[PDB]
């Protein structure tokens, strides 16, 4: 019957590893790149989409920046399509909650909902995991301004600066050495720029190859802001930051 | 009996390839050329009639079709996948949509759709996936004229001018050559047919090529009058004949 | 890679067959039966000195007329253990009786070749059978005392005296020249200590072997770490004797 | 393991083996037939072939009724035709009794088209083995030729042909619908289009036919039916005193 | 949908998916375990492979069950939230349905319970996770550590270490773990757990965890500047001779 | 019906709840306690339909338990009456709901404010600076609406509900053998034990 | 061949055959002895019982399905268990809705029935038991031999299991001696006893060996063992 | 509208003697004032030494009555040929209808 | 690269499916089994190879009737067409309950063909281990057909399946010669007991038992009924008769 057929995505290898996994966390690498660096009056998040065309419409387009609600956003690396199936449940999740509690969802808890659906897949029904890494973005009133990733595994961890995709051994390595923790958002924008074009495959780094944006706070107001940049405004904060 | 594949037929391989994904795009990479154009007052989609016998009738088999009065379809692969995508689409477009806020999807959320219904035919038990691109062109009010390409990966993203399957490398090349964000509707259908005389080998006419616009509404169309608000369809498939007069002053 | 009840070309289960070599990986039980209790040994075979050996469990109460020792995997049987004990009561619940102990062995033993999909069946949901083999032992009015061997198999079988684990052909071979049908109950006692002092690879305190027995009269204990403690310094009085 | 050739997905050059098999399935019976359409109706001609003696010549058809108004021949082995015939049956009786007119050929084959494309994706479902040609005189669309094969394929035809020698009848219509340049057949009785097919059959397979070799269906406004043997042999009579 | 056996039985009697658990339980940062005379402390190694982390979020080894049991583990991360999650789930339920808090050995029980049933049961790959399971019975002074692994298999420990380099570890408690007396005080039974983190780590000033467990729901976890205090002490003492 | 009353004076939360438990003819006792604390800050107190009374209050109480140990963190009583709303919505709509109506009192730290929030078995809730439940309120809503002031303390708020049991036990034609009243404030929950002989 | 098709019962061999069958059938071959035949009156299920130790059990072969009928096993006795009690409830079934008792002839068909579903689907496996089944119905004796592979035959006499061929050949020499033992049944049983003793390399059959089971005319299905079956060793 | 339940009458005794037991009732089935039959036994011999009767509407009575008589058919079979002693038998019959608690067997029942 | 006759609904590459190739070879192997049309009924006749003194005469009936009217004779796995004929009857009266007239013959072929052909379908099952030889008198005449594993079933003269099939084919020809006439019910029981005689020279080894059943308008009312005692004997002798 069937059995022939089974290529087993949820068995141990002798090493007690999930191929699968370690195959779909293979796949991401290959992915454009994914920053996120945690200051101490916002975060920031910053990408590089992987192949362009200059037919490519670039404002109408979203493929590594999503937002999950008010106060939460994602960095995508991996699989598009499985991500949007991901982040849907999430914007649910995240409502739910409201509706239950009339209050926003913790960051934690959203991003722990969504990695125990993808450790689902990783220990039953036989289907391949989602080939997606996440990092989030988020401020809720408990712990402030908080960083995470997560990966095809299953497993989220918390950052103060972060990187998922293409390079990351030598972005995280170049994130660690310029990262202080008192540092202020402008200059995060600036660290986050500066480590993708040390890391890129590309002649230089255009605005056409980036997404950006920022979760900040309007000193003169008191309530949370997520801000996703228009191209336009990608171009002028690579010349501020001196990469014309 | 019962479909006793419940698990995956796509998975990674050990470079971290989606073997199925890259074999349904190799499948789309020999269908026949499509192509669309967007103007800053209509969108154009294009393809080739390739017709598998001169005993068959070529009008029977539209491969452009309408989804929403205001959005429409074309692509390049395995026509029976398209055609089973395009009813999907069509009542997908009505049972998430039409049938909760009285009004049809805006372009992004339809193309949206389409990409999930193809996304899990990449993760569901016991299916391949499918072996199409889409290339999908619409209006709405809000986003105004737009076109996406959607992929067997389920991946979708929007352009200003593309094709796909056979000489699409070619025709990329032609597109980003002629192409500016100041055409009129009528431009981008002149360029279209200049594109597709590329890959076409045989007879070039109104017979062997489909043609579809989204332009303004067709208060004609519509088939009834009295409400003022409804315009009708901006979806427009050129006749045989209309295509032919484009290419008598080539 | 063949589904999981494929037969061998010899007529046989292929993971029946296989989940029997993961018994004789196990630790040593065993259980004699007298006229006037049966006795159950095991083997406790802690992994380390800082494992507290009181908390293996390898003899557990089914009802205070049947009791049971397993060897093999051991997480296997816990669930082997909650059916046992709900037939018994529910058996007494339905009837006001003592349930028989062969009745008791053979629902645990219908348990064990369950492990299908409910295609061409019933319904039979479990993916391989139990690695462990259980020594099931009782006293009802009907038959007196008895010691049944229970199988992954779904076979069970009645013994005068049955050892199974790592030591069981060896310990087995020592019961069959031992046995005798006037056997006492400290007699009994005595064998069952002897037998796993052979077979263990240890030295035979009350820490790495617990006993235990159900007679008609006080049901089924365990005994405690004291009384068998004197259990041994009997029998190397009496081994050293001759 | 070579098993992208065993189900339906994909190998690596693109490519569902399973379904060009089946294509090859389809030649199995070793049987030709042709469509073609007339001022107001439609025929079809099958080769009827009878190997062995014991069997009962009454029972050996591969052309079908799906309705009043369809009729449907089939190029392929007779179980997965009688699993076609059934559905198609089925599906046409269920299209009346939901939406209240008569399933449409067109219609009819979208729809079969449509569950045989399921069979070239879902992977417990192996295609069917066999092309099927739809007839009718459909209300809306005039006289009707609808084909489906494996693949989940399906397109309207003015005429048609399959079977091992499906090549050499479709080039020999091919030229006479150029001559006459129109894609019909200029004829009012069905009798005469009956035996227009039958003599192109005979031109293009260079075979004569006894009223045992042939089988005939034929679609009109409102039904379709098959001809018996002697309704064939005036047919062959008609053609011979002339030719 | 989906049952294909995957736990089974091989020819030398062996059920290889657990036993490949275990091995994913042998890389996981190391995990140990002691109990003192009215105390029981679990400690934990932090990986240094990437450190540049926001430990004020980040999940933790050590995870309340009940406010008077806890349960550190190692293996798979991801993994051992299903199961503290159920077990959390099964300490409420034991406490509507009893009108008590659960034993440490029921708890307990009911991991090992969970974990087996993932290996006899189709569709489903084991768990790959080991735990250590700490904690005071309610109305009880006398103190409980317990150990599950993969295969369904608990027992409880006078001390016990799991994760990558246990044999080092399980290794020096051996020796330096005395059943006649125990660790008398909270502090030299905290001292005797970083020495054998030490054994493994390499400077722990912030790559060791510790937690302290009390009779009657009484946990409270050290931070940096606390356990350095330890680890300054422990090689100080140790240089001379 | 049993008697259940909230007052949120200007530090803290008061409830009073009746202490007489009457099936039919009999009192069957005159000494129970109509709460559950569901966290350190957060109390409810409930009266209706037989069984259902305690059933949900304990159901609740566990839910919220299970919550602050997966987030080793409290619910606001904002957010714990919100869940309580929406399990009394999703109630009643079944096949046979829960009869109950509760008083949540709650003390927020965040804001450093006491909270009280009334909900029938309905899933009517409301925010108010005093509620009760049943026939309760036709006696005592006019009396603490006169005498009733933000600012008031938890000595004075006492003495202001001593006003209502005494209004209650006066012209209830039912013996609801007096009542347990508690305190909810920034130190948690505590019982006043002499409400007997104050 | 061989090698590749013998996976499970889903798969034809070239030559025709269903391996999977084949080797449930060699678990039969495998098991211990066991004899039935019948006369005009009487039908005798004759069994050796087979032991693990010498201190172990002789464990039963001969399962009671109703007051007129019953079987004998040989092969894997937990199957054998799950056939009789689909059999017992088969039987009651007919005396509950019908008032009738089951038709020995129809018992075949059932397990038949049974087994051929094992035999055709995914995922399911044979049957590893072979049974005899004997009643007395409103047609008189009967005696049934069932395969594994769902065949059914009724016969007058037979043997399966281990040295069964022996047993065989004896009564294919005696049947027209002890198809007219009408009215006998001890002369029947000690045909019976006879009759399992050409399929002995191993030993005496004893007390605690011998089980013998018995059904007719004016006998109710009965089973012996121990000194019950003294009189016959 | 349909009423499950009927009235067939019919009286029962049951004495427990000293080393013996008897339970006797009349052989008068009825509907309203008509006759049906005037033999129509209705206690009944369950083998085991139990004898029972199942009094009031007479189809539930029979319905009990077979449903106790399979009861020992099947616990000689479970059980290895074990006499269903009369307290066990009891305990079953209690079990047999308060399993139709929500739609009685309308019989007061003796054994 | 092959391995394409190892899963039952699998094309081979020249367009066969080899498991239900395989299932003919079980059919090949089995008894000889064969079906007469006459002018009014039909006949249908097995071959029973008594392996033993052993198996009782008479006993072990190999033909089943469907419905009232209807035969089955069947060749190869007995088990298997035992089933297909439990399929035959719930098709049977399924039919006759929603249209009170017993199923047409016809009709009721193609129950057991779609049936059949449905388990050539999925890897999940097996093919048919049988051929099918039945029919009966229905509203217009008699029928008499033949079904393969495979779920192709056409209408007879004459048809034969099993060891002997060849040989029987043979003798059904020439019937079909010198009788274009018809061929009564009364004559063809006899003419099929010489069919099995002539046939069972290939299964010599072991001696047999021939077993008839019949179903004609004028001899049986249309109801299909065994050959029993007289008639059965009659056409033994003719059968014996005409073999030297
Ligand atoms: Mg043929
Ligand atoms: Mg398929
Ligand atoms: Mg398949
Ligand atoms: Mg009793």
């Amino acid at each position: 019957g069937s059995r022939r057929y089974d290529s087993r995505t949820t068995i141990f290898s002798p090493e007690g590893r999930l191929y699968q996994v370690e195959y779909a966390l293979e796949s991401i690498s290959h992915a454009g790149t994914a920053i996120g660096i945690m200051a101490s009056d916002g975060i920031v998040l910053a990408a590089e989409r992987k192949v362009t065309s200059t037919l490519l419409e670039q404002d109408t387009s979203t493929e590594k920046l999503y937002k999950l609600n008010d106060k939460i956003a994602v960095a995508v690396a991996g699989l598009t399509a499985d991500a949007e199936i991901l982040i849907n449940t999430a914007r649910i999740h995240a409502q739910n909650y409201l509706k239950t509690y009339n209050e926003d969802i913790p960051v934690e808890i959203l991003v722990r909902r969504l990695s125990d659906i993808k450790q689902g897949y990783t220990q039953h029904g036989g289907l391949r995991p989602f080939g997606v890494s996440f990092i989030y973005a988020g401020y809720d009133d408990r712990y402030g301004y908080q960083l995470y990733t997560s990966n095809p595994s299953g497993n989220y961890t918390g950052w103060k600066a972060i990187s998922v995709g293409a390079n990351t051994s030598a972005a995280q390595t170049l994130l660690q050495m310029d990262y202080k923790d008192d540092m202020k958002v402008d200059d995060a924008i600036e660290l986050a720029l500066k480590t993708l074009s040390k890391t890129t495959d590309s002649s230089a780094l255009t605005y056409d190859r980036l997404e950006f944006a920022t979760i900040r706070k309007g000193a003169n107001d008191g309530e949370v802001y997520q801000k996703i940049f228009k191209p336009q405004e990608i171009k002028d904060i690579l010349v501020k930051t001196g990469i014309t | 009996m019962t479909d006793r594949y419940s698990f995956s037929l796509t998975t990674f391989s050990p470079s971290g390839k989606l073997g199925q994904i890259d074999y349904a795009l190799t499948a789309v990479k020999q269908g026949v050329t499509s192509l669309g154009i967007k103007a800053t007052n209509g969108v154009v989609i294009a393809t080739e009639k390739k017709s598998s016998s001169p005993l068959a009738m070529s009008e029977t088999l539209s491969k452009v079709s309408l989804l929403t009065p205001d959005i429409g379809a074309v692509y390049s692969g395995m026509g029976p996948d398209y055609r089973v995508l395009v009813d999907k689409s069509r009542k997908v477009a009505h049972t998430s949509y039409k049938r909760i806020y009285g009004e049809y999807p805006p372009t992004k959320l339809l193309v949206s759709e389409v990409a999930k219904i193809m996304q899990e035919a990449t993760q569901s038990g016991g299916v391949r996936p499918f072996g199409v691109s889409l290339l999908i062109a619409g209006h709405d009010e809000f986003n105004g004229f737009s076109l996406y390409q959607v992929d067997p990966s389920g991946s979708y993203f929007p352009w200003k001018a593309t094709a796909i399957g056979k000489g699409s490398v070619a025709a990329k090349t032609f597109l980003e050559k002629r192409w500016n964000d100041e055409l009129e509707l009528e431009d981008a259908i002149h360029i279209a047919l200049l594109t597709l005389k590329e890959s076409v080998e045989g007879e070039f006419n109104g017979d062997t090529i489909e043609l579809a616009i989204i332009g303004d509404e067709n208060p004609d169309l519509l088939g009834y009058t009295g409400i003022p608000t409804d315009k009708g369809p901006r979806f427009r498939k050129l006749t045989s004949q209309e295509i032919n007069d484009r290419l008598e002053a080539l | 890679d063949r589904g999981v009840s494929t037969f061998s070309p010899e007529g046989r289960l292929f993971q029946v067959e296989y989940s029997l070599e993961a018994i004789k990986l196990g630790s040593t039980a065993i259980g004699i039966a007298t006229k006037e209790g049966v006795v159950l040994g095991v083997e406790k075979r802690a992994t380390s000195p800082l494992l507290e050996s009181d908390s293996i469990e390898k003899i557990v109460e089914i009802d205070r007329h049947i009791g049971c020792a397993m060897s093999g995997l051991t997480a296997d049987a816990r669930s082997m253990i909650e059916h046992a004990r709900t037939a018994a009561v529910t058996h007494n619940l339905y009837y006001d009786e003592d349930i028989n102990v062969e009745s008791l062995t053979q629902s645990v033993c219908d348990l064990a070749l369950r492990f299908g999909e409910g295609a061409s069946g019933e319904e039979r949901l479990m993916s391989r059978p139990f690695g462990v083999a259980l020594l099931i032992a009782g006293h009802d009015a009907d038959d007196g005392y008895q010691l049944f061997h229970a199988e992954p198999s779904g076979t069970f079988y009645r013994y005068n005296a049955k050892a199974i684990g790592s030591g069981s052909e060896g310990a087995q071979a020592e019961l069959l020249n031992e046995w005798h049908s006037s056997l006492t109950l400290k007699e009994a006692e005595l064998l069952v200590l002897k037998i796993l002092k052979q077979v263990m690879e240890e030295k035979l305190d009350e820490n790495n072997a617990q006993l235990s027995c159900i007679t008609k009269q006080d049901g089924f204990k365990i005994y405690d770490n004291e009384k068998t403690a004197e259990l041994i310094k009997e029998l190397k009085e009496k081994e050293a004797a001759e | 393991a070579g098993y992208d050739r065993h189900i339906t997905i994909f190998s690596p050059e693109g490519r569902l083996y399973q379904v060009e098999y089946a294509f090859k399935a389809t030649n199995q019976t070793n049987i030709n037939s042709l469509a073609v359409r007339g001022k107001d109706c439609t025929v079809v001609i099958s080769q009827k072939k009878v190997p062995d003696k014991l069997l009962d010549p009454t029972t050996v058809s591969y052309i079908f009724c799906i309705s009043r108004t369809i009729g449907m021949v089939v190029n392929g082995p007779i179980p997965d035709a009688r699993n076609a015939a059934l559905r198609a049956k089925a599906e046409a009786a269920e299209f009346r009794y939901k939406y209240g007119y008569d399933m449409p050929c067109d219609v009819l084959a979208k729809r079969m088209a449509n569950l045989s494309q399921i069979y070239t994706q879902r992977a417990y479902m192996r295609p069917l083995g066999v092309i099927l040609t739809f007839v009718s005189v459909d209300e809306e669309l005039g006289p009707s030729i609808y084909k489906t094969d494996p693949a989940g394929y399906y397109v309207g035809y003015k005429a048609t042909a399959t079977g091992p020698k499906q090549q050499e009848i479709t080039t020999n219509l091919e030229n006479h619908f150029k001559k006459s340049k129109i894609d019909h057949i200029n004829e009012e009785s069905w009798e005469k289009v009956v035996e227009f097919a039958i003599t192109h059959m005979i031109d293009a397979l260079g075979t004569e036919f006894s009223k045992n070799d042939l089988e005939v269906g034929v679609a009109t406004k409102d039904k379709f039916f098959t001809l018996s043997a002697e309704n064939i042999e005036e047919r062959l009579v008609a053609i011979a005193e002339q030719d | 949908g989906y049952d294909r056996a995957l736990s089974i039985f091989s020819p030398d009697g062996h059920i290889f998916q657990v036993e490949y658990a275990l091995e994913a339980v042998k890389r996981g940062t190391c995990a140990v375990g002691v109990k003192g005379k009215n105390c029981v402390v679990l400690g934990c190694e932090r990986r240094s492979t990437l450190k540049l982390q926001d430990t004020r979020i980040t999940p933790s080894k050590v995870s309340k069950i009940d406010s008077h049991v806890v349960l550190s583990f190692s293996g798979l991360n991801a993994d051992s939230r299903i199961l503290i999650e159920k077990a959390r789930v099964e300490a409420q339920s034991h406490r509507l349905t009893l009108e008590d808090p659960v034993t440490v050995e029921y708890l307990t029980r009911y991991v090992a319970g969970v974990q087996q049933r993932y290996t006899q049961s189709g569709g489903v790959r084991p768990f790959g996770v080991s735990t250590l399971i700490a904690g005071f019975d309610p109305r009880d002074d006398e103190p409980k550590l317990y150990q599950t692994e993969p295969s369904g298999i608990y027992s409880s420990w006078s001390a016990q270490t799991i994760g990558r380099n246990s044999k080092t570890v399980r290794e020096f408690l051996e020796k330096n773990y005395d059943r006649k007396e125990p660790p008398a005080t909270v502090e030299e039974c905290v001292k005797l757990t970083v020495r054998s983190l030490l054994e493994v780590v390499q400077t722990g000033a912030k790559n060791i965890e510790i937690t302290v467990v009390k009779p009657d729901s009484d946990i409270v976890a050290l931070s940096s500047e606390e356990i350095n205090q330890y680890v300054t002490q422990i090689e100080q003492e140790k240089q001379e001779q | 019906m049993d008697i259940i009353l909230g007052i949120r004076v200007q530090d803290s939360v008061i409830l009073a709840s009746s202490k007489a438990v009457t099936r039919g003819i009999s009192v069957l006792k005159d000494s129970d306690d109509k709460t559950r604390q569901l966290s350190p800050h957060t109390l409810m107190s409930f009266a209706g339909e037989a069984g259902d009374t305690v059933q949900f209050a304990e159901y609740i109480q566990a839910n919220i338990q299970l919550y602050s140990i997966r987030e080793d963190y409290e619910l606001s009583p904002q957010a714990v009456s919100s869940f309580v709303r929406q399990e009394l919505a999703k109630s009643i709509r079944s096949r046979r709901p829960y009869q109950v109506n509760v008083l949540i009192g709650g003390y927020d730290k965040k804001k450093n404010k006491p909270e009280l929030y009334q909900i029938d078995y309905l899933g009517t809730k409301v925010e108010l600076p005093y509620g009760a439940h049943g026939y309760s309120g036709f006696y005592t809503f006019s009396l603490l609406d006169h005498h009733y002031r933000p600012d008031m303390t938890t000595e004075e708020g006492l003495d202001l509900l001593k006003l209502c049991v005494q209004e209650l036990e006066k012209r209830m034609p039912m013996d609801f053998k007096g009542v347990i009243v508690k305190i909810v404030d920034k130190d948690g929950i505590r019982q006043v034990d002499d409400f007997q002989a104050q | 061949f061989r090698n590749n098709y013998d996976g499970d019962t889903v798969t034809f061999s070239p030559t025709g055959r269903l391996f999977q069958v084949e080797y449930a059938l060699e678990a039969i071959k495998q098991g211990s002895v066991t004899v039935g035949l019948r006369s005009n009156t009487h039908a005798v299920l004759v069994a050796l019982k087979r032991n693990a130790d010498e201190l172990s059990s002789y464990q039963k072969k001969i399962i009671k399905c109703d007051e007129h009928m019953g079987l004998s096993l040989a092969g894997l006795a937990p199957d054998a268990r799950v056939l009789s009690n689909y059999l017992r409830q088969q039987c009651n079934y007919s005396s509950l809705v019908f008032n009738r008792k089951l038709a020995v002839e129809r018992a075949g068909h059932l397990l038949c029935d049974k087994a051929q579903k094992n035999t055709q689907s995914y995922g399911g496996r044979p049957y590893g038991v072979g049974l005899l089944i004997i009643g007395y119905d409103k047609s008189g004796a009967h005696l049934l031999e069932f395969q594994p592979s769902g065949n059914v035959t009724e016969l007058y006499g037979t043997a399966i299991g281990a040295r069964s061929q022996g047993a065989k050949t004896y009564l294919e020499r005696t049947l027209d001696t002890f198809i007219k033992i009408d009215g006998n049944p001890d002369e029947l049983i000690k045909a019976g006893v006879e009759a399992i003793s050409q399929s002995l390399r191993d030993e005496s059959l004893t007390v605690d060996n011998l089980s013998i089971a018995i059904v007719g005319k004016d006998t109710p299905f009965t089973i012996y063992d121990g000194e019950a079956v003294a009189k016959y060793i | 509208q349909f009423n499950p339940y009927g009235d067939n009458g019919g009286t029962i005794l049951g004495i427990a003697g000293e080393d013996f037991a008897v339970l006797a009732g009349d052989t008068r089935n009825i509907t309203d004032y008509s006759i049906n039959s005037r033999y129509e036994p209705k206690v009944f011999d369950c083998g085991d030494n139990i004898v029972m009767s199942a009094n009031g509407f007479a189809a539930d009575g029979d319905a009990l009555v077979k449903r106790f008589k399979n009861s020992v058919k099947w616990y000689h079979f479970d059980h290895n040929d074990k006499k269903l002693s009369i307290n066990s038998a009891a305990r079953n019959i209690q079990h047999l209808l308060y399993g139709k608690r929500f739609f009685p067997y309308y019989v007061h029942t003796i054994i | 690269g092959t391995g394409y006759d190892l899963s039952n609904s699998v094309f081979s590459p020249d367009g066969r499916n080899f498991q239900v190739e395989y299932a003919v070879k079980a059919v090949e192997n089995g008894t000889t089994s064969i079906g007469i049309k006459c002018n009014d009924g039909v006949v249908f006749a097995v071959e029973k190879l008594i392996t033993s003194k052993l198996l009782v005469p008479q006993k072990n009936v190999k033909i089943q009737v469907v419905d009232r009217h209807i035969g089955c004779v069947y060749s190869g796995l007995i088990p298997d067409g035992r089933h297909l004929v439990n399929r035959g009857r719930e098709e049977a009266a399924s039919f006759k309950k929603l249209y009170k007239t017993p199923i047409p013959i016809p009709a009721f072929a193609d129950r057991l063909g779609q049936y059949v052909q449905a388990h050539t379908l999925y890897n999940s099952v097996r093919p048919f281990g049988v051929s099918t030889i039945f029919g009966g008198v229905d509203k217009n005449g008699a029928h008499l057909y033949m079904l393969e594993p495979s779920g192709s079933y056409w209408g007879y003269k004459g048809a034969a399946t099993g060891k002997g099939r060849q040989s029987a084919k043979a003798e059904l020809e020439k019937l079909v010669d010198h009788h274009p006439e018809g061929l009564s019910a009364r004559e063809a029981v006899k003419q099929a007991a010489k069919i099995i005689y002539l046939a069972h020279e290939d299964n010599k080894e072991k001696d047999f038992e021939l077993e008839i059943s019949w179903c004609s308008l004028s001899e049986t009312n249309g109801l299909h009924k065994f050959v029993k005692g007289d008639l059965l004997q009659e056409a033994i002798d003719f059968a014996q008769k005409e073999i030297n």
